[PDB]
């Protein structure tokens, strides 16, 4: 029982627009009872980019089998990447409850788009 | 994700004296209840919550009725019932939402009436 690390290893991205972006994300630990989310941004206002709940999100696809309980990686990538894709992308573990709450986040991972390979 | 063996929609009559909405879950992996959270949602609204960490189930008393057999959960069975007096009146989409540790999914079932 380490107290859980969200780990996301690249501080920056860098990618051609129309090309895609890992986005690369992992944990320590699969407790506490709660789900990952990506959100781009931090705040009150910060967009949500995936959690793994079913065709919610048709850009974004799980690069890692997270379909078995063994899984800690929650890394993702994202297609058809354009310039209103640019910010920074945040790793969060969410506790269970009504509504659930935000319990660890990464220290997230900042995507920029050249215009040319 | 958990991933669902879904149904559109399920109907009842008078003849139904309880309701069952079902959700199962078809790679369930749990060691112990107290690993699982479900939620399942009406009109936006939490109607039913059971926190297997706690051990407790939550409903809103216009859902007084609903509630999950937690002696299957392990076997992916998440399906609720409630009092054909509360269904009649809440008749629509409802949203069950599993949690296992971390893994996370949902599926959508219609509640149907259906007069005879
Ligand atoms: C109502 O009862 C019938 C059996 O008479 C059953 O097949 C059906 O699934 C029930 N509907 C609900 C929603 O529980
Ligand atoms: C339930 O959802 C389906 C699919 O989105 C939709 O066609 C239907 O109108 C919804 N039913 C109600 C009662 O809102």
């Amino acid at each position: 029982e380490e107290e859980l690390q969200v780990i996301q290893p690249d501080k920056s991205v860098s990618v051609a627009a129309g090309e895609s972006a890992i986005l690369h994300c992992t944990v320590t630990s699969l407790i506490p009872v709660g789900p990952i989310q990506w959100f781009r941004g931090a705040g009150p206002a910060r967009e949500l980019i995936y959690n793994q709940k079913e065709g919610h999100f048709p850009r974004v696809t799980t690069v890692s089998e997270s379909t078995k309980r063994e899984n800690m990686d929650f890394s993702i990538s994202i297609s058809a990447i354009t310039p209103a894709d640019a910010g920074t992308y945040y790793c969060v573990k969410f506790r269970k409850g009504s509504p659930d709450t935000e319990f660890k986040s990464g220290a997230g991972t900042e995507l920029s788009v050249r215009a040319k390979p | 994700q958990l991933l669902f063996n879904k149904t559109k929609s399920v109907e009842f009559t008078f003849g139904n004296d309880t309701v069952v909405i079902p959700c199962f879950v078809t790679n369930m992996e749990a060691q112990n209840t107290t690993e699982v959270y479900v939620k399942w949602k009406f009109k936006g609204r939490d109607i039913y919550t059971f926190d297997g960490a706690l051990n407790k189930s939550t409903v809103p008393t216009d859902f007084s009725s609903a509630k999950i057999e937690v002696s299957q959960l392990l076997k992916g069975d998440a399906s609720l019932k409630m009092d054909k007096s509360d269904a009649v009146s809440h008749t629509g989409n409802y949203t069950c939402e599993v949690t296992e540790l971390t893994r996370e999914g949902e599926t959508i079932i219609e509640l149907k009436y259906r007069v005879v």
